[PDB]
């Protein structure tokens, strides 16, 4: 009872946002609560932001 | 009657069929959104089989529409992204189309 | 009211990108204030030019694979997002990159116009492998500030978008890293003055003196609403 | 009455009686379209009725004798 | 139970004690007949089908009407397993983008 | 008033809009899964009504919103004529049912009475003719001043 | 709809015959050519009410104008389809 | 039990412990202040820890 | 790659059956984004065959958990690789090390 | 390339020497810059007599 | 704000 079958593949691209889960390798999982700008992040004496 | 895949979808406009070709299948690379028609499929609501009495009267008059109920494949809501592959399998016996 | 005014004194470029620029003299308690304010403005809101659309020939979507190139087309779009360019006159140009034969496709092979200067002629984009291979992309460079992603652009695009325009995300700001220093200024009659040494590190496109003057222009324009209306 | 309904609770004497009295007042403001005795300041009818109880205009027996007054003035 | 949503929870430390940040799309899906009522009251939609399609097209007047509807209209934040009675609390929602 | 081919074009578009509005009401009759199988194996002799493509529906809804919002009675008569599918005689008899006695000054010495079916049919016909005459030119202009979105294009 | 008590008890055969609307006498539920329910079956329209809102099985009575009647052709009482449960 | 459950937990607690703890000779010990506002002014100016 | 690893990442990336290790060593003749054509060394070649291995790479195949599976090559054109070297990095590999 | 100029909407004078100078809207990441600059200048640079 | 504008006054457009 099936004549023809069409299969469509959609390739979504999923950037991170507030809410996305993240984890390390040592059981320290977490959830992204905010995306904080580069001017607000803490920088060291050389200038590289965290 | 069989469900035909075609771009002759009734009661729908250019805002949904701007990405389909003449065969009723979305172009590879066309970025679709939620609610957009991917594969244009329509189920017959009347009849397709005929008798020889209706064959001679078909040569007299013609046809009807008989394509009321539309069950085209649409994208689920929230899903987006570009089509990357369309694979159209068919059965041995059914004639294919231009996209196939 | 015993205030003193600062001036741009020395601008030394250690490299073509890294460029340390001083500021002298400043009163006690103003070096850290002005240094932090100028650092935040220069990291947030510096206008620059970046690649926004890329139209490779014979390529529909970004997840395809062209015959002849070694890099995937997503890797080509990432290498083109990492491109640094400086448009002089206009605000919206269209570049062209034609290259055949065996060898890498550097950034210097882009057929630039009369007012578009590429700053990094070693930025390797592709790796052509076949002798019959060819690539002809039509890169589009816009002008703006901030980070405008492809999702925001397809939300703000009410007109149609054709098939072939591989939409590259836009990182417009040309300042990647910046840190100031509040040293002890050398003034012959005052020992309580502090100089500011801003150790900028740009993309190679912007001028550091133009960046500091534009940052102070933005800060003075924002403080006009504090001076005027109460 | 926006952040805390505490003084309305001390005026009434019962949380559940406060809910019942403010429900009848909010029904009179939503169905009949009566005049709120306080400035509404672009609030919803729940917060307006709770503010009326917060001031101390609305009580069970007071709203009942007022409804009885409107009923006997209807007849 | 209808008129119900579900999402991951994050931290908002800029809030007050009686507030929670509902997303825009999820609360639009939650408060949909309330948006229908305010659309037909303000005269921006003649019929229920016109109001349905104006919400489904996500217009700027729909977002303004949703900002007016969700103001001072508390929602219950439940989390399973609700062991004790403080696992359900009512918060005045504040619309956030996320 | 209008001509006949203009009336035919406007009545076709308004009938499509009425069947589009009637496909969104709340109260509707329920059919179980066995009724759906019977309708899928042997359907009725008459099929359903055609709908708009939802953009023409929204545009005609905005046009009647711009014109017929100041008159509630004529807009209700228009909705009950084009969406519900009731005839003009049914609307006139339903108007005769809930008719209030109004002071007339045309026949006799100005007696008070309930108005009959003939004057009800006349006022329903006059309201429908005036409503269609008010809808037609701005609907023609709105169908004229709408950008025709074409098919997608290939750039390489 | 406003009841004070929910009384439970055993069920006499007279009470079970008073609950019912028709004796089910066939195991087969519905057909296979057209999917209408059978006569005295497990899904039968004459016993358990009509399938569609205000309609019989043959299609004679098809509106709310005939509010409640029994069809003389197929026995299906014209009511709402809520009485199937 | 009749105890508040809307309580600071682990991060507010670490911050308030680091606030109301006291060192021995940290920075600017042994002054006299006109009040809480001048104490907050001293810390945010940086003359006292 | 991870800056702090274990040395087990190479074993997992090779023996997971997800990359394209070289069966017989030699000199690579043609590197593409879709295939790798490698010319075998002389001593590891039987006289029956021609001695050219064509490693086709699956590009953007859907997995079970709806992620992508693509195989980008890491070897360059004209480079001698022996037997057992990772030629194409899989979905989450970087030069033969597991990179999650 | 033009920024977003703020508009002073509120000065809620609590007392004779108090103020709540609400100033909205600014660009993303400019309220902290303006607030910290004004706070440091007012705390350690404003002249007066004592 | 006048003090900050006067300090920034030198290197403006
Ligand atoms: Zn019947």
């Amino acid at each position: 009872g099936v004549l023809k079958i069409v299969k469509v593949y959609l390739a979504v691209k999923r950037r991170i946002q507030p809410g996305d889960k993240m984890a390390g390798r040592h059981g320290n999982k977490g959830v992204i609560s905010k995306i904080n700008p580069i001017e607000d992040m803490p920088y060291d004496e050389n200038g590289t932001p965290v | 009657g069989p469900e035909e895949i075609t771009a002759d979808i009734p009661n729908v406009g250019e805002a949904a069929l701007s990405k389909l070709d003449e065969s009723g299948i979305v172009y590879i690379g066309a970025e679709v959104t939620g609610g957009d028609i991917l594969v244009g499929k329509v189920t017959p609501k009347g009849e397709t089989q005929l008798t020889p009495e209706e064959k001679l009267l078909r040569a007299i008059f013609g046809e009807k529409a008989s394509d009321v109920k539309d069950s085209s494949l649409r994208v689920p809501n929230g899903v987006s992204g570009t089509v990357i592959d369309v694979q159209v399998f068919t059965r041995d016996g059914v004639e294919k189309d231009k996209r196939a | 009211t015993e205030f003193l005014k600062p001036r741009l004194v020395d601008i030394e470029q250690v490299s073509s990108t890294h460029a340390k620029v001083t500021l002298e003299p400043l009163e006690r308690g103003f070096g850290h204030t002005l240094g932090n304010a100028l650092r935040r403005i220069l990291l947030s809101s510096m206008p620059g030019c970046a690649v926004t659309e890329v139209e490779i020939d014979g390529v529909l979507h970004e997840y395809s694979t062209k015959e002849g190139v070694q890099e995937d087309i997503l890797e080509i779009l990432l290498n083109l997002k990492g491109l640094a360019v400086r448009v002089q006159g206009k605000d919206e140009v269209i570049l062209t990159l034609n290259k055949s034969g065996i060898g890498p496709v550097t950034a210097a092979d882009i057929t630039h116009d009369g007012d578009v200067e590429i700053v990094k002629p070693q930025h390797v984009i592709c790796h052509l492998t076949d002798e019959n291979a060819s690539i002809s992309m039509r890169i589009k460079v816009q002008r703006g500030r901030g980070y405008v992603p492809a999702s925001t652009r397809i939300h703000s695009e009410e007109d149609e978008r054709p098939i072939g325009r591989l939409l590259v995300d836009a990182c417009y700001s040309p300042v990647e890293r910046i840190a100031y220093n509040v040293e002890a200024a050398r003034v012959e009659q005052r020992t309580d003055l502090d100089k500011l040494v801003i150790e900028m590190e740009t993309n190679g496109t912007i001028d550091p003196e133009e960046a500091i003057r534009r940052a102070a222009t933005i800060l003075a324009e924002q403080l006009e609403a504090f001076v005027d209306l109460r | 009455a926006r952040v805390t309904v505490q003084d309305a609770v001390e005026k009434i004497g019962n949380r559940f009686d406060l809910v019942l009295v403010a429900a009848r007042r909010a029904r009179q403001m939503q169905v009949g379209g009566k005049d709120p005795l306080v400035p509404e300041e672009n609030d919803k009818t729940t917060v307006i009725a709770l503010r009326e109880i917060e001031e101390g205009l609305i009580n069970n027996q007071i709203l009942d004798v007022r409804e009885r007054q409107e009923q006997q003035e209807q007849e | 139970v209808d008129y119900s949503g579900r999402s991951v929870i994050t931290v908002g430390p800029y809030l007050r004690l009686h507030q929670c940040g509902l997303p825009k799309k999820m609360a639009l899906e939650l408060f949909k007949p309330f948006i229908y009522g305010k659309l037909e009251l303000r005269g921006l939609a003649t019929t229920i089908k016109a109001a349905k399609k104006m919400v489904e097209r996500e217009e700027a007047v729909v977002w303004d009407i949703l900002d007016e509807v969700i103001r001072e209209h508390p929602v219950l934040l439940n989390r399973a397993p609700t062991l004790h009675r403080l696992g359900i609390q009512a918060f005045e929602p504040v619309l956030i983008e996320g | 008033n209008l001509t006949k081919e203009q009336h035919e074009w406007l009545n076709g578009w308004l009938e499509l809009w009425g069947a589009w509005v009637y496909s969104g009401r709340l109260e509707k009759r329920m059919s179980s899964v066995i009724a759906k199988f019977m309708e899928s194996v042997e359907p009725g002799r008459v099929m359903t009504r055609p709908m708009c493509n939802d953009d023409d529906g929204m545009l005609i809804s905005q046009v009647v919103d711009s014109v017929m919002y100041i008159d509630k009675k004529a807009f209700g008569i228009l909705l009950s004529y084009y969406a519900h599918g009731s005839s003009k005689h049914a609307i006139a008899s339903y108007y005769h049912r809930v008719a209030r006695p109004r002071k007339m000054l045309c026949r006799g010495g100005g007696r008070i009475q309930k108005p009959s079916l003939a004057t009800c049919r006349r006022e329903v016909d006059e309201i429908l003719n005036a409503s269609l005459f008010m809808i037609y030119p701005v609907l023609d202009s709105a169908f004229k001043n709408r950008k025709r979105v074409e098919k997608i294009k290939h750039v390489a | 709809e406003e009841f004070d008590a929910i009384k439970i008890a055993l069920a006499s055969p007279d009470m079970i015959r008073s609950w019912s609307f028709g004796e089910v006498k066939k195991p087969e539920t519905i057909n296979y050519r057209t999917f209408k329910p059978e006569r005295d079956g497990l899904f039968c329209a004459r016993i358990f009410g009509p399938v569609k809102d205000y309609e019989c099985l043959c299609g004679k009575y098809k509106r709310l104008k005939h509010r409640g009647v029994i069809c003389e052709k197929c026995g299906v009482e014209v009511t709402q389809t809520k009485v199937r449960r | 039990n009749g105890e508040p459950i809307i309580v600071p937990s682990q991060d507010v607690v670490l911050g308030l412990y680091y606030m109301t703890r006291d060192c021995v000779n940290a920075k600017g010990e042994g002054m006299v202040l006109t009040g809480p506002k001048e104490a907050e002014r001293l810390y945010r100016s940086g003359l006292a820890s | 790659k991870p800056l702090v690893g274990t040395g087990m990442e190479r074993a997992v990336a090779v023996d997971s059956g997800v990359t394209a290790v070289a069966k017989r060593g030699g000199v690579v003749q043609y590197v593409d984004a879709s295939r790798i054509v490698i010319k075998v060394n002389e001593d590891e070649m039987y006289p029956g065959e021609a001695g050219i291995d064509i490693y086709n790479l699956t590009k953007y195949t859907r997995s079970n958990q709806n992620t992508c599976i693509n195989q980008m090559p890491c070897v360059s054109l004209g480079e001698p690789v022996e037997r057992g070297d990772v030629l194409a990095d899989g979905p989450s590999t970087d030069l033969g090390e597991l990179a999650l």
